[PDB]
Order: C-alpha cells, then structure tokens, then sequence
C-alpha cells in the first residue's frame, strides 16, 4: 500500500526551517530496500515523489540510494524556492506506513520532471 | 522486569490500575480481555465521571495502539479506525523539532518513538549542562498519546488533559539510567 | 482468568483503596483490619483524607461485611453485617424480569443470587445477532455494584450510586474475558 | 507475620499520586529519585501528576536521598537523608513521650527519631479491650504514620493539616493491623 | 559530630508542662554509654549543655550518669525560673542525631543522687 496517508502535523517553526536555504533536499523514510524485490522498484519510489509534488515544474533531478536502509532519496531543483514546495509537499507526510521527514543539503540537469 | 509501565487518563482524571508490560510487544485497545499480558483493555475501566464526549471516544478506540520493543527501539503502531496522536521527547530530539511537538500516527502507520542510545547520549550530553538538564530529562522517559483527538498548536485542545482519552507510557530502562545519574549528581 | 473476580471500594465519587482482586473461590469483604489474607478484603484500614463525618459513621456499621461465593458457575451475596446491603445486579434482575438498574435489599443472615454463567453466555449468544453496541452494553452485566448500610433508587432520598457513603464494584473476569472474545471478532 | 512490614502511599496536597509501596526488606528508603524497579528504594520523582503545581515542583527537588525507614528488633525508626528535614507525624511516639496525639515532630538531616514500638502497642492493645468496642476501633489511628518532607504542618506553621504539604506520605504498619484486627473480630 | 541540630517543635501545651515546677531538671539521650571510652568524654556532654544553655545564668551544677542507658544528664539551677529558661533551650531539641527530651526531677532526688550539687550556689558559663 504504497500510498500517502495525510500529515504528521503542520509544518511551520517547531518541525521545520524557517525559508528554503538550499535547492536540495535530503529525504528519509520512503522504502525498506529488504522488503523490495528487483531494480525496477526505485522508478515507483521516484513516482511517488513526483505525484506529491505533481504541481511543481523544478524538480530536475531525483536519485534514490538502493543501499540506503534509511529510504533516502536525493532531490535537486532549480531554485531553493521550487524546494521550498517540494519540501512543504514531503516534510512530515505519511508514505507506505513511514513519516517521512526532509533535509537541506550529473551534476547539471535543466529540464523539469514530471510525473507519468 | 517491565520494560515498560502505562497509566490510562481521562480528560485530567487517572482511570483504572496502572498496566506493566511484561512482554516485548503490547496493545492498549478498548475491548475487554481483563487477564492478557499481551493487551491493556480499557472498555473494562469504569469512571463514575465519565461524560458523554468521553464515552463516544471509547466506541472508536477499537483495536488501539500496537506497542513493541525490539532492537533498543520502541514503536508505536496505530490499529485504531481513528488516529493516535504521540508526544515523545526523544522522537522530537532525533529530528530536531520542539520538544512538545504532537505528530498524529493514522491508522496503518508506525512511528519509531524511541531509540535508547539516542538517550544514553543525550543523557551524557546532559550531565555537562547541570543538574537542572538531567533530572529535566524524566519527559524524556515519559511518553503520552492520545486516541482519537489531538492537542497541540493544529488542534483546539491545547493540553494532553483536554484530550478526552489519552495514556502516558513509562520506559523503565531509560528511567534506571537515568537514575543512576541522578543519584552521583 | 487467574482472578474470578476483582473489587473497586469508593466512597461517595472517591475511589478509596487499591483493586482487590479474588484469588481464592470464597471471598469476604469486612470493615476489618487484616491486610494480608488473600480471603478478606478488609476496608477499616483503608485511608481517605476527604472523609466526611456521615461516611465514618457508616464505616462503623459494616462489621463483618458481604459474602462473595462462586461456586458452580453462579455468584452468590451473604450479609453478614448486622445492616443491609443493597445489590445491583443486571443478570439477577434480568432474570426476574425488573428494571436493570433496580437494587434488591439483603437483610442480615440473608443471601442472593446475583449472578448465573450460563444464564450471561447464552444473553451472549442471543445478543450477536443484535450488533455491535448490543454486545458492548453488556459491560454492565458484568459489574456489580452494591452499597452498604443505606441504599440508593427512587424510593430513598439517594437517587445514585455516587451517593452512598460506601459501595464496591465488581468485575467479573470470567464473563468479561468471553465478552471480549466475541467483541474482537465483531 | 504478613509479607510486607509497611505499605506507603504518597500524596501531593490532597491527592494520591502512583501506586501503593509494600515494604518487602526490613529497611526502606523514599527518595525523590527514579529507579522504578528496586524493592529498597520508593523513588518519587518518577511518579506523575497532571495536576501538579509549581510549589509541589519546586519542593521535589530537594526531596533528594529522603527518608530511610527501617524495621529491626520490633521497632521501626525513621532517619532523614535528605538536605532538606521531614516532619513525622506518628501517635505512637507522641503517646510514648505524652504529648498530643496530633503532635508533628521534625527530623533534621542526619537525626533518627524511633516512630513506633511494637511491645507498646501490644501493651495499648491490651488495655483498650477493656475499655470496649470503642476504644479498640479507634486504635487504627496507631497503626498509621504520616510524613511530610521540607515542609511541617501544624498549630506552628502556616499550613494546618497534612493535606496542605506539597509532598507526604502515610505508612501503614501491618503487624500492629492484623493484630488489631484479631482483637477487634472476636470483640 | 555532637552539635545541635535545631528543635522538633515549638514548645507549648501540646509537649511542655505549663511552667516549671523544680529548679533541677532531668535530660536523656545526650549520649550513648555503650559506644563511650574512658572517664574525660562527659566534659563534653557537660560543655554542650551550657553552650546551649549559655544566655542562661542560673545553672550551677551539671552531672551524666555513665551508667544511665538512656543517656541522662542531670541539671541543677538556682531557681525554677532559670530551669525554665533551661527547658525551653534543651527541651525537644535534636543533639548528636538523636532527640532530647526533658523532665523537672525533684530537688531532694538530684541531692541524694549527687550530693555534690550541695557545696554549688555558683553559676556555670561554657568555656
């Protein structure tokens, strides 16, 4: 059931920073490489985080760690404030029964992804 | 001998004895099995002051909240219909928010709400700060959910003692070495 | 069920004491002072600092107490105060056809069926059909509630339970625990 | 002659708080520390309370090491621990010194005051069967010993009755009870 | 280790009998006789008595009682009155951890227990 279940809460100064800083994103908790069967797998992880930020047009670049027993995936946008949506989007969001929790941290990519 | 012990309120009232967990995983639900070491029963509780917007509550309890402890970590695991809310200190200080921050768990979700190293350390990181930062750190050691409705700065209960039912979890391994602390300060 | 049965004390809204819980088939509970005897549940001991004049009074007046038997699948009141006692019992009243809420005077030397197993299993039985909130009521068949020296109802001044000076509750852990069989699989 | 010598409860202003302490060794101490699983130690600052205020907060700070409750040779003493003194409120010593029943007696760090003497109860219990029913009954009073730490209460401080101090507790002896209990079922 | 600790209560009707009644008064558990060596320990006991005592000017005699198991100390004054002030200072205080208590004993008794205290008019002060 790798789905979206609503908010922990509502993100403001007590769980999250004040303005976007970075056009990187660091974000945990959304797999458990044990449980997943093959390579194709990461492409949905990559989907989900498309559809959560389906209004966004700066997400230019997502990778995810298959090692990473933590659920990272890695996100590079255009502008710290295309981030700053994509992490009010991600931070303290439900995802497949985990709370997922976010991060400021080919090296050039321009164009936009989008979810299929 | 109990890794953990869990007092059951009512708006500000304490309901029923307090339940120690002798077994690595337990549920606090609100059906009424009164001999199981495995699960805490609240629909046998009664209070003579129970009003109406507590019994309501009690209906969608249900299957509750699923506690276990593996790994040095405790987890918090929503069975309910209706969503746990969860106030853990230690869970707040891993990721940096406000120590008093309430995350609301829906049902199927689970939440990692304690990790006892991450004590241990901020136990030690402590002990350089003063005495009023660890015996400040009994919160830590003292989990508090609630069923159903939540408080906090998104909800229009301001205090746990608003929320019509809600429990406090005691984790008596943090509490001992915490002790032990205490006592050499 | 390790217990067959555990007993809440209070005093008017107060709860007083701690639960005491039936490890044995005979059970009594005195105004008395043995705090160790797995048989007795003695409440002269028992401490409250927002004890009123017209409780201390009432304490004086319950001597050796109720008798609490379950032998054969049926609960069973022996008064042995030389007061009444004052039992509300849903199955007994049930069973006699009155209202659920009617409490029956125990005279001294006199005793009373307050409870039946099988009777409360097959109410069980027949209460499934009805759903859920059927089932969940039957809580209060499985507490007993009974005050000593004066009682509560439409006939005296007393309309509630919380207004007696003394009264206990009885948890029966035998229908409870089969109770919650059936409400986990609903 | 029963499993535990003592049972404790704890109280802040007029309510209880955490469960019952059954004394199951012959020394006991109550401190405001958080070891919840030591059968030696009743440890306080552990305990929650909902209700509570700043002034109950600030006084359980300097519980500390507390109070340290022993029971040898048929006596049971108690010795203050604490930085702070405890204020003991038991008949049975205010009867073996002829003072009012009432009487609230502090202890300051370092002392140990002697609290209760079972041959005098024994003694007491002999000559109240023979002054009735009454006189028996109201011996349960004897059974039972009151302390409060930092604070005292009293015709000499401002706080008038137990149920005003922010931290106290109440002992019950349950040797003297089962004997008084003997005598009182068979009056 | 043998220094006082501050009273038990503040006296009254409740602990103290209404006025003093004999100008010699009667003092236990001051000292422990089991755990004490020698013949000089009682000069201590002595000095710690008018210590406590010492804005009072009407002792004249102090004796212990070695052989008193519960530790008693035996004061003679000049007058009832200045016993009295010697109560109120010595009466339910706390000295060595333990709790002192007092009893007015009459003048003969103190006489035909130590005669010594015949030959004292004199008051004592603490050195």
């Amino acid at each position: 059931s790798k789905v979206w279940q609503g908010q922990a809460f509502h993100l403001d100064r007590r769980n999250s920073p004040p303005n976007s800083l970075t056009p990187c994103l660091k974000i945990r908790n959304m797999f458990d490489p044990v449980m997943e069967i093959g390579d194709q797998w990461h492409l949905a992880i990559q989907e989900a985080i498309l559809e959560k930020c389906s209004d966004n047009d700066g997400i230019v670049h997502i990778a995810v760690d298959k090692n990473s027993r933590e659920g990272c995936v890695y996100v590079k946008c255009l502008s710290p404030e295309y981030a700053g949506k994509a992490f009010k989007a991600l931070h303290g969001s439900w995802f497949d029964g985990k709370l997922v929790t976010v991060k400021y941290l080919a090296l050039t990519s321009n164009t936009p992804l989008k979810p299929s | 001998a109990f890794w953990c012990s869990i007092a059951y309120y009512e708006l500000n009232q304490r309901v029923g004895e307090t339940f120690h967990a002798s077994q690595p995983s337990l549920t606090v639900d609100g059906f009424t099995d009164p001999s199981n070491s495995e699960r805490f029963c609240l629909g046998l509780l009664s209070n003579v002051n129970r009003n109406a917007t507590v019994e309501m509550t009690r209906r969608h309890i249900g299957r509750g909240v699923r506690l276990y402890y593996i790994g040095g970590e405790v987890f918090a695991e929503c069975l309910s219909d209706s969503a746990i809310f969860v106030q853990s200190p230690n869970c707040n200080q891993r990721y940096g928010w406000h120590p008093a921050t309430v995350c609301k768990i829906p049902p199927g979700c689970n939440l990692k709400i304690f990790n006892n190293q991450e004590f241990a350390a901020l136990l030690a990181q402590s002990v350089n700060q003063g005495f009023e930062a660890v015996y400040q750190l009994t919160r830590m050691c003292t989990i508090r959910m609630s069923f159903v409705k939540g408080w906090g700065a998104e909800y229009r209960r301001q205090t746990v003692t608003s929320t019509p039912c809600w429990i406090e979890l005691h984790l008596n391994g943090p509490l001992q070495w915490l002790d032990k602390v205490l006592t050499q300060m």
